[PDB]
């Protein structure tokens, strides 16, 4: 049968609210490539044939960009359906209307529409196909999860999860959050069936991807208080079974929030999501094209670097750019057509398209959406945040955490 | 104590080296109260075959601290002298450490060392004070030979470190470590290129050792160093012994990367104790070398390990080396207590102490 | 038709994302088959319209990979074919031409049948290049001697299981730190009996003075006779010139590209550093730049003999087979 | 010496295991490895290597190690009288040399007790018991962050078999709120005046061989079970 | 050294015989005795198998204060072919061959024997026309040296210096 996958394109969330309200968290540049496009890329690389993309908040700019894609051409494998609704409200209500549509026939792909990763899942989904055999209707999904460590940037933030997994069959017994806990606690029933082999693993990074079965859909239809798949993971071990399966030498994260976000961008531009690389050109574009060089340098066409400036570590420089003299980039991301003035210092910043700076600024840590301008004489602390269209003044340094954008009350206004 | 036995097939060119197996040990046929090896000497040959202690300055400290113990438990029997009932005791402890693990070059030098300071003691001499003087001994011996060795080297290296420097280090190593750390905490600002190898991969003990110290660290392997070398200023590497000829014996890895800095032009810097020269020379690394387990070569790339099971084909031989020998045409500048002395001046500091 | 569409994206595709055919030979032979489907379906006048969809093709697939250089080999190949081609039914730069001395839009019938035959014989040379490279091995190996040999080479292990059916000698293999290779031919020589040895690349100068010859293969050959092989090759070269240890590089006709050693920054190919550093380190990743390169560079002097389908020849003579195989006008393609 | 074996029968040591005595598997256990001497601490009706018998006047574990503290003088290797195994006795050692643990248990598997065993099989790093959890199982978060993966045991029997230092005996001595080892020090040294203040960290190993008799005599059925299969583990022995 | 490095090893060894004196028969009938696998070659093909040799082993009739040495006439041939195969040569000499004098008497270091060796008497007219020379020993630099052999042990040629400081006086060496 062919493999279907669903993606939730709108995340029922407001982690990112001042960039939110204003372009959805799907296309946002992570290195001037959309997210949606690195989870469409992800899809298409493992063999997928057809994928339903549902899209709830501004619906219309996704839709656009979708048709403007590489997916969307008559030569592409994977066939993308836009099924667009105005009245969706969480991943329960799209899997519901998934179940009355009856949309999918087999093991399908669920993900979300910002999932950076390069795994190939067939020797989970042989798994999970071989495992439904042999049971009537058990193992109805099958979560993939990442090996990692307690203290990666990648693996230290909300999604921190603790399971209990059977080591004979992998099958995920207990889940929950660890966010704010200091001890865990698990039930003492988890030893009832086995009591030979119980692990607890910290050492799980979430993908955030599942191969499920179409009785998920059903399950979701039946427990109409369901609303998300940890709702639904923690619903059905208190009560068919889930299981698991956990990869080495591939890489898989979603980005939620900003420091995931950056760093999904550090591994990216580091190429640890190979081959998904900056210079590889994956969504066959002629504005993206880009050369790789030593140190991974990442060099657009027509960047015009100027004299005495200095590319030190893993940047990433678009089209139509040009920078000053006596200049320092370093670790950090600067999209197509940016005017960069002279004695800039710029260490893990996040520059889009359009970011206009004055000859004199230090910014560390910090993110420049769109048409962002920066005046002379302005020093931005780590953790800021200067969404579209703001112009801060000249002479003036910013705390750390300032987030300010043309709406005024989200943190700060212009 | 039985002899241990041999694992594998060894090599035609190295069948006179003896190779052992980490999995089995002599323990196994030994008392578990330990009777005619001393417990400290059972102890410390369990570490040395299990791989607990693999270093070299590590190993002689853990030698020497097994030998202060050895002596505070030692009582001389009647109608004989401390000075021949010692050396005659000490010997068998030897030969078991030996047929644990293959000896390095300083803990021969220390175990010379001790056994002429035995020799050299009184017959008027008490018991008790000849033993807290030779543990005395033992302790500046380790406080002059290693920790104050140590600083005179790290202050003479400081004078050849500049800013924006790309030092390549090699291994794991605890003098190039503190080398680095010590210069970096002076003041100088620059950046070090590690250099590992398989199976150990102690390099990684380096690496992590310098990013808790902040100095910026970069990381490959060892069939790449030809691409990282043109970048690198000046090379930094570890010696286990110095020979009498001026040939440097190291990491299997050392002579390799001497040799392939040399086609670059790096300078090639060598950081070795005079407790560590050796009287004896040698000329190639198939004389005296060290087989270790030959199944650590085994590794799993993608699902199945191409190395499972190499026992089965007869003609299949896994080679397995620890230590190499580098010339001294290869090696530029050797770095010691004394100062900054050429490759050809071994011999000297063998000749004046 | 849209079928030769399809391949086209398939391959370009297979080629951009992983890897699609595993050898050299299967690669270089799909490439072939491709562009004679191209060339036969597709509508061309003159000789000119075909030279430049072909050019335009091979610069895609160029595109997709650029270290995969067989590709743009068989695209020269094809258009180095068709230029004699056209210039036997119509009617290189040296000083001769310089001191004693053009348009590709004139049509022909039977011209494209011609093409087509040509590439056929091209073809069949595939399935000699091996063996072609495997009967002069009695040639170059005596019995009781040492070789090494680094990585997973088919044409080095088909040498060295057709030298050891008559001959008895020694083998060493030296795998990859990154792509740990050395040990499937090691088991494979073993499962002939000749007496292999495995060991790491650290090692591989320590023995080297109890080495009488090297024999290994490369992915390509540059116009100058340089070696664009598998990493740590180089350091293997640097060995045997140290120790006047001769270098012998078993490779086919296919393996040649006209292109010189000017394209640094982009000869290696770098891959994710999951080989050499895995993702458990913990909070360390965020601070070391880890850098893992497939292929390296090797120069021309390090180098003693060069084993192919026509024979044994030397580096400085490898400048002659080029000019021999493709056209200076499509080394840049 | 190294060590100091103390066996303690507190009657069942005198049960007729094939027409022998059930103390005599443990002493027959010491011997044909070293130790040339032994400290049995028993009743008085209980009399007969070179033992050395102590005669007890409850007096559970802890308090009989502590009866006997101005007679050790290194580390304490502590069995039981109802013990019959095959184990190679250096395997348990094994983990007390090289790693210079502060505790190193023998176990075995069982053909209650939580027991979480990390990656590698050797390292202890969480044991309580069934009786003591009230509803739920409850991990500190410090033990899971330096070991992610804790691999838990409940089907595990005790063997008794103990090797511990000299500073634990010292604690021992010194506090006398504790008896019943077994049942109250082992999850107390697990869990890491203190023992700190002792020690002139604190690690505890265990081993498992799950293909031996290792069998410690509780009950009717245990006592019938090793009757039936001590015949070939003395044509082994004998 | 050879006949008692043979009793517990096995390896192979090649004598190449100098031409005007060819005593290499001589060591090679000896080694065989002992069944050691000895072979015989002449001086012309020391280089055509140069190439399958392992190390280099000879002695010589004194060493300079230098470290240079004074051998049999073709000796500083093998030198040259084992170091352009990076051959290590290892030298076999007792402490009674070490001479202060330095490579500045030329004209007169070779001993010169008479021309009946290389060319016989039996030739006829043509000796009369026909410069012969048949020189003995040979000049060997000291940078084609690997290691010195003594009963001392192991040293290096750039230590030389030291050992003959340690054995005769700056005030005799002329004599």
């Amino acid at each position: 049968p062919p493999l279907q996958a669903v993606l939730v394109a709108d995340s029922f969330d407001r982690r990112f609210f001042p960039i939110s309200k204003d372009q959805p968290r799907v296309l946002l540049p992570l290195a001037n490539v959309a997210l949606i496009d690195y989870t469409l890329e992800f899809l298409t690389a493992t063999g997928v044939q057809e994928t339903f993309v549902f899209c709830c908040w501004k619906a219309a700019q996704i839709k656009e960009h979708l048709l403007k894609s590489k997916w969307c051409r008559p030569t592409s494998l994977n066939v993308v359906r836009i099924i667009t609704s105005e009245l969706y409200r969480s991943l329960g209500d799209v899997l519901r209307d998934v179940d009355a549509k009856a949309l999918v026939r087999s093991d399908f792909l669920l993900v979300y529409g910002d999932v950076i990763s390069n795994i190939n899942i067939t020797r989970a989904l042989e798994e999970h196909r071989l495992r439904r055999k042999l049971e009537k209707n058990v193992s109805v999904m099958t979560m993939i999860f990442k090996e990692s460590s307690p203290s990666h940037p990648t693996r230290c933030h909300e999604d921190n999860v603790v399971v209990a997994v059977d080591s004979t069959t992998n099958r995920v017994l207990h889940f929950q959050k660890t966010q704010g806990l200091r001890r865990f606690a698990f039930p003492l029933s988890l030893f009832q069936g086995s009591s030979d082999g119980v692990e607890v693993r910290y050492d799980l990074l979430d993908c955030h991807i599942s191969i499920c079965s179409p009785q998920v859909a059903q399950l979701f239809t039946d427990n109409f208080d369901y609303q998300t798949r940890d709702d639904f993971v923690r619903g059905l071990l208190v009560n068919n079974q889930i299981h698991m399966h956990v990869t080495a030498k591939e890489y898989g994260a979603r980005v939620s929030n900003l420091h995931m976000y950056s760093a999904v961008c550090a591994d990216v531009i580091r190429r640890w999501v190979y081959p998904l690389t900056p210079e590889a050109n994956f969504t066959d574009s002629t504005t993206q094209s880009c050369t790789h060089s030593r140190h991974n340098i990442y060099r657009g066409p027509e960047v015009s670097l100027g004299h005495g400036s200095i590319l030190e570590e893993n940047v990433l420089l678009g089209s139509g750019t040009v920078i000053g003299s006596n200049c320092f980039i370093t670790n950090s991301v600067i999209g197509p057509g940016c005017h960069i003035g002279d004695n800039v210092v710029l260490d893990q910043t996040y520059l889009w398209q359009g970011v206009r700076v004055a000859a004199g600024a230090q910014i560390h840590q910090s993110l420049l959406c769109d048409n962002a301008e920066v005046k002379e004489r302005v020093t931005l602390k780590p953790r800021s945040v200067l969404t579209s269209q703001v112009v801060v003044g000249p002479n003036i340094t910013l705390p750390e955490g300032s987030v300010i954008s043309l709406h005024p009350p989200d943190a700060e206004e212009d | 104590v039985p002899t241990r036995k041999d694992y594998g097939s060894k090599v035609s060119l190295f069948s006179h080296l003896p190779q052992y197996s980490r999995q089995n040990s002599l323990t196994q046929f030994m008392s578990i109260p330990s009777s005619v090896i001393h417990p400290a000497m059972v102890r410390l040959g369990l570490q040395y075959s299990q791989g607990l202690v693999s270093g070299s300055n590590a190993r002689c400290i853990a030698l020497l601290r097994a030998l202060q113990q050895v002596i505070q438990d030692y009582t001389t029997p009647p109608n004989e002298e401390l000075s021949r009932d010692l050396v005659n005791k000490l010997k068998p402890y030897m030969s078991f450490l030996t047929q644990c693990r293959p000896l390095s070059a300083s803990m021969h030098n220390a175990i010379k060392f001790l056994n002429k300071e035995i020799t050299s003691v009184g017959s008027s001499k008490r018991e008790e004070e000849a033993k807290s003087e030779l543990r005395a001994a033992i302790d500046r011996y380790v406080q002059e030979k290693i920790v104050l060795a140590a600083q005179a080297i790290s202050r003479f290296a400081y004078q050849k470190i500049s800013n924006g420097d790309v030092i390549l280090v090699y291994g794991c190593s605890s003098l190039v470590s503190r080398i680095l750390q010590e210069a970096w905490t002076e003041g100088r600002r620059f950046r070090v290129v590690v250099v590992d190898s398989r199976p150990w991969l102690e390099g990684r003990h380096t690496l992590r050792s310098l990013v808790h110290a902040g100095v910026p660290a970069s990381y490959l392997l060892i069939p790449a160093a030809s691409y990282v070398l043109p970048e690198v200023s000046k090379v930094l590497l570890g010696a286990h012994a110095l020979l009498a000829n001026g040939s440097v014996m190291s990491r299997v890895g050392t002579a390799q990367l001497a040799l392939v800095a040399r086609a670059h032009n790096v300078p090639v810097l060598v950081c070795c104790e005079t407790y560590k020269f050796c009287e004896r020379v040698q000329t190639d690394a198939f004389v005296s070398n060290e087989l270790d387990d030959p199944d650590d070569l085994q590794c799993k790339r993608g699902e199945h390990v191409a190395l499972a099971n190499w026992q089965n084909h007869a003609s299949l031989r896994l080679l397995n080396l620890v230590y190499d020998v580098t010339p001294p045409e290869l090696v530029d500048l050797v770095i010691t207590e004394l100062g900054m002395i050429p490759c050809s001046s071994v011999p000297v500091v063998l000749r004046v102490k | 038709g849209s079928e030769l569409s399809e391949r086209i994206e398939s391959f370009v595709e297979t080629l951009k994302r992983g890897g699609g055919p595993r050898s050299s030979e299967e690669m270089a032979r799909e490439t072939l088959g491709l562009l004679r489907q191209i060339i036969t379906d597709h509508r061309w006048s003159n000789a000119g319209e075909l030279m430049e969809l072909i050019r335009r093709e091979g610069r895609r697939m160029t595109a997709a990979q650029p270290s995969e250089t067989t590709v743009g080999n068989m695209v020269r190949r094809v258009l180095k074919i068709i230029r004699e081609e056209y210039g036997r039914l119509h009617g290189q730069e040296s000083l001769h031409k310089l001191l004693t001395s053009e348009d590709f839009s004139f049509h022909y019938a039977q011209l494209q049948s011609n093409i087509i035959e040509a590439i056929n014989e091209l073809l069949v040379e595939l399935e000699g290049t091996m063996e072609n490279i495997a009967a002069q091995a009695l040639e170059h190996i005596h019995s009781n001697e040492v070789i090494m040999t680094i990585g997973f080479s088919r044409t080095v292990e088909a040498f060295l299981k057709e030298a050891a059916r008559k001959r008895k000698f020694h083998v060493i293999v030296a795998e990859c730190a990154p792509f740990c290779q050395g040990h499937e031919m090691a088991v494979n020589l073993s499962k002939a009996g000749i007496e292999t040895t495995v060991m790491t690349d650290a090692a591989i100068f320590a023995v080297m003075s109890r080495v009488n010859k090297v024999i290994i293969g490369t992915k390509t050959i540059l116009a100058n006779g340089a070696l664009r092989a598998v990493t740590g090759t180089h350091t293997l070269a640097l060995a045997a010139k140290h120790h006047s240890t001769p270098l012998i590089v078993c490779a086919p006709m296919f393996k040649l590209s006209p292109q010189f050693p000017n394209e640094e920054d982009s000869f290696h190919k770098f891959v994710a550093p999951e080989e050499v550093l895995p993702f458990t380190e913990g909070d360390i990743l965020e601070k070391v730049s880890v850098h893992c390169p497939v292929f390296d560079y090797v120069p021309p002097e390090l180098i003693t003999l060069f084993i192919s389908n026509i024979g044994g020849n030397a580096p400085s003579y490898i400048y002659r087979l080029m000019s021999e195989l493709y056209h200076p006008d499509d080394h840049v393609l | 010496m190294e060590f100091q074996a103390v066996v303690m029968a507190v009657p069942k040591p005198l049960l007729p295991v094939g027409n022998k005595p059930l103390i005599w598997y443990p002493l027959n256990l010491l011997e044909r490895v070293g130790f040339e001497e032994v400290i049995v601490v028993t009743t008085r009706d209980v009399q007969k290597m070179k033992p050395d018998i102590v005669c007890i006047p409850d007096m559970g574990t802890a308090d009989s190690l502590r009866y006997i503290y101005p007679k050790l003088k290194t580390d304490v290797l502590v069995l039981s009288c109802d013990l019959i195994t095959d184990v190679a006795l250096h395997e348990v050692v094994d983990l007390f040399r090289a790693y210079d643990a502060s505790l190193a248990m023998l176990m075995r598997k069982g053909q209650r007790d939580f027991i979480g065993v990390d990656s590698t099989g050797k390292r202890l790093l969480f044991m309580a018991n069934e009786a003591d959890l009230d509803e739920e199982l409850v991990i500190k978060g410090s033990i899971l962050q330096k070991h992610p993966r804790i691999r838990f045991h409940t089907g595990l029997v005790d063997a008794h078999l103990y090797c511990l230092k000299k500073y634990i005996v010292d604690f021992l001595m010194e506090n006398g709120s504790i008896t019943s080892i077994r049942s109250e020090l082992i999850p107390y040294l697990v869990r890491k005046l203190d023992i700190y203040s002792f020690i002139k960290q604190v690690r505890c190993y265990v081993h498992i061989m799950k293909e031996g008799l290792c069998s410690r005599v509780s009950t009717l059925g245990l006592y019938m079970e090793a009757n039936r299969q001590v015949p070939k583990l003395l044509s082994a022995l004998c």
